[PDB]
């Protein structure tokens, strides 16, 4: 089984949408078109020495196509997302990732360009760069599995999916000023591999806005 | 089996002191600007309520404030004073705060005020949800904290001979709580 | 007027009291609520979440990413266990820090079942057998694989299924235990077989471990011990 | 327009929405929302602003909210020695959808 | 007029060590604020037993915990000393008792 | 893909339409029409170009 | 919409 998903002028090859977590059980919904497509970010290399990676949302897509154009040329907007993490590796690599979606992921070691990496995303550290096992804020990472999450354990699966509804104190809000979601991908178990295998496996993120809607155009 | 005491209402709605506001009598000797006390309502000071609220991201709650006033003469001197009255003024969000003892805010119709007579039942009000947003944000990943209001306190009696200090304990009890989006709880470390 | 008789308890403020009270803003139209995703109606919903156990709380491992990983290696086949986890979710330093433990620290009494979930984070190729044992309360934990096998256990096959969800039962003389001191059982993982690997694949894998309350879990008598 | 019955011309009444930096040239204003008001035909022009805010309610103090702005599309034409200096007045009013809350009297001496 | 904090500490909870300990600010511990010269204060502790019955005699190896009552004056910088005695009038209500026994002599009491 | 059964990876097969200057970076190509071909799962990738021309017929 | 407090 190999599903070939499509959104407009974009196509993605998912092994299967078997493990697809919906954050807090709520599917994205409008308030009771073209921007909502697959935007695949620049891959990051997971090595033995990695501590983690993190992107914000909608900050990650501030430059991507219409979801960037609209996100600037409007004032207010809301959007759910579909973060698809593909971590294609061999059968002779081993490790685990924890993909955690975090509402209002306020990081701490704080000045807009600092907490808004954009497309490339930031990285954690193990002692700016926030701490890996803390997620910046003093917070034991074990308890981090409260958040909407999924485990990419290479021995069994090599891709996760996260459907994220719009989560904010407001019905609609300015996307330029204020992020809603924060994706953090941290290695629960370290990478390891056979003798001379590819020593750094790639992690790819495919973000797809869902129920993207904005007001008011200038 | 029963999960009532682990309900949000039972876990949160519990009378917790959040400040101790000290005010002196308007004695005409050398008294400083300690004649009145002002405290912006904020949970970020008491660790118990804060650590319980930072389990969760968003929130909504009415806020029952009880006021326990306790006075005493300062000097060993032969102290005498008729029963004091205390103006406990709640200042809603976005409103001006008192600067002086005889500022106009103590005569403003907007600002609701309690007139507690010393030696009686503790004063009380019930602030409703006063958020512009549809939920109190405990964590906000954006650029330009939430305003609950201010509590100001003074003695109403003016030309008093003997000094009288007084502490107003504020027992805040959140009522009708709702909380969304749980989070890992912080350690007690940075509090 | 209506003759009354003020009883004892009048003019006292009991912080546990629940009375009506006059609204300071009675003409104020409250901001209506919206349907935010993720409403929590109860704290146990946070303890029903599989959170990761820190097994290695040594000086170096603790307060890092390594305090959670249990390393399976290739060394002399000692009968001692890979890990032995006491079931004092509140009075065990390892389970004390989990989300479950964080909610139990806020309470005095608790009762119910726990579900532990070990997770092999090794290679797709590696194969072997671990034995996941559960000594019940009162029992002195198993010291050899045989003693553990004879009791309750699960022969987890590293090759076939990558996780193993053993559920502890609710065994207590009282209807409720305490969150402080005295037993409660022991999970414990042994090698049944030293882990086999194919070619130059690494011979040092990791297993993670999760814990969560079950639907039968409950707590009572709130006890906040938070201070400075 | 409080000018002559004879005078003719076109003004362009623009509305920049909140967040936008106000239009500086007639073109920038035309491309956005606007109304080409004809001084010759109708003597008034009633543009209604919409309710755009992230919160359900704004504040009465501090931060944007938009800009009305009036440009000449055409310099005003007049017949004979009629004065070439007219006046326009401007009115504002809440709509039926308007509402306020949380009284705050700041009146004092 | 003095105010007295009469704090009931449930079983298994920490007890005050100092006057300004944290237990007097704990949300758990219910507290009465009795204003002197008013009606006697009162609370109604429920059955707080882990067991389904208070054991007066227990022929086993490791008494029952009902709780603690702590008391302080709230006023702090007082010039003149004031001693105060708090009589505690306990009235058991909704009693049930099982398995009668011979009553002890008054001897060992 | 005529590589190994074991090898895994992702290629991005882009199609710039006529008039467009060809994409020079992966980002520019992704934003336009594209197909994220997974080397690991499916070994081929059949992208079909459309018929876009001002005339009813082009020249050779 | 609500116009109670402006009554």
């Amino acid at each position: 089984r190999v599903l070939q998903l499509t959104l407009g002028n974009s196509t993605i090859t998912t092994q299967e949408a078997a493990n697809s977590v919906v954050a807090y059980g709520r599917w994205p919904e409008y308030l009771r078109v073209a921007a909502c497509r697959f935007y695949t970010l620049d891959t990051v290399s997971w090595t033995k020495e990695s501590r983690g990676w993190w992107w914000k949302l909608p900050d990650a897509l501030r430059d991507m196509g219409l979801f960037g154009q609209n996100m600037y040329y409007h004032y207010l907007g809301r959007s759910g997302y579909t973060v698809h993490v593909q971590c294609n590796a061999s059968k002779f690599h081993q490790g685990a990732l924890g993909v955690f979606a975090v509402p209002e992921m306020c990081l701490a070691g704080t000045s807009y360009q600092n907490a808004n990496p954009g497309e490339k995303g930031g990285t954690f550290t193990g002692t700016f760069c926030p701490v890996d096992y803390l997620l910046g804020n003093g917070t034991l990472l074990g308890n981090a599995f409260v958040f909407p999450h999924q485990i990419i354990n290479l021995r069994t699966n090599n891709c996760a999916t996260l459907v994220l509804p719009y989560v904010n104190s407001l019905s609609i809000d300015s996307m330029v000023k204020h992020n809603n979601w924060g994706i953090a991908i941290l290695p629960l178990a370290p990478l390891n591999f056979a003798s001379e295998s590819s020593p750094e496996i790639p992690i790819t993120l495919t973000i797809a806005p869902m129920c993207c809607e904005f007001n008011g155009l200038r | 089996r029963s999960r009532s005491e682990s309900s949000i209402e039972s876990f949160f709605a519990r009378g917790a002191c959040v400040t101790i506001m000290t005010v002196d009598n308007p004695a005409s000797t050398t008294n400083k600007d300690k004649l009145f006390a002002v405290w912006k309502i904020t949970y970020k000071d008491t660790v118990q309520l804060r650590r319980k609220l930072e389990f969760f991201t968003y929130s909504r709650f009415d806020m029952e404030l009880t006021f326990v006033v306790t006075a005493n003469f300062t000097e060993t001197n032969n102290g005498h004073a008729l029963n004091q009255v205390y103006q406990i003024m709640y200042v809603p969000p976005g409103a001006p705060v008192p600067e002086k003892w005889d500022d106009y805010t103590w005569q403003t119709s907007s600002n609701p005020s309690i007139f507690y007579t010393y030696g009686t039942a503790p004063a009380r009000i019930s602030v409703p949800y006063v958020g512009i947003s549809n939920a109190y944000s405990h964590f906000y990943d954006g650029f330009s904290l939430n305003d609950f209001g201010i509590l100001a306190v003074r003695v109403v009696n003016d030309h008093n001979p003997t000094k009288v200090t007084s502490k107003i304990r504020v027992y805040l009890k959140p009522k009708h709580i709702r909380v969304w989006c749980p989070r890992p709880p912080r350690a007690v470390a940075y509090y | 007027g209506l003759p009354v008789m003020n009883t004892p308890g009048s003019n006292q403020y009991l912080t546990a009291d629940n009375f009506q009270s006059p609204c300071a803003l009675p003409e104020f139209d409250v901001t209506p609520p919206i349907d935010i995703p993720g409403e929590v109606k109860n704290m146990m919903e946070l303890a029903e979440i599989d959170t990761m156990i820190p097994f290695d709380l040594s000086a170096t491992k603790k307060n890092t990413m390594e305090m959670y990983r249990v390393r399976l290696s290739d060394k002399p086949h000692t009968d001692d266990p890979i890990l032995c986890l006491s079931l004092s979710p509140a009075s065990d330093p390892r389970l004390s820090h989990t989300m479950l433990g964080e909610i139990l620290n806020y309470y005095t009494h608790w009762a119910g079942s726990l579900k532990f979930t070990f997770l092999f984070c090794g290679s797709m190729m590696a194969t072997g057998k671990l034995l996941v044992s559960y000594a019940p309360p009162g029992a002195d934990p198993p010291k050899k694989r045989k003693e553990a096998m004879l009791g309750t256990h699960v022969i987890w096959d590293i090759g076939l299924q990558s996780s193993c969800t053993m559920v502890v039962p609710w065994i207590s003389n009282t209807t409720y235990r305490q969150t402080i001191d005295t037993e409660g059982g022991y999970i414990s993982v042994f090698y049944q077989t030293r882990i086999v690997v194919p070619l130059s694949t690494p011979r040092e894998m990791d297993i993670l471990g999760f814990v969560s309350a079950c639907n039968d879990f409950s707590v009572r008598l709130l006890r906040d011990t938070t201070h400075i």
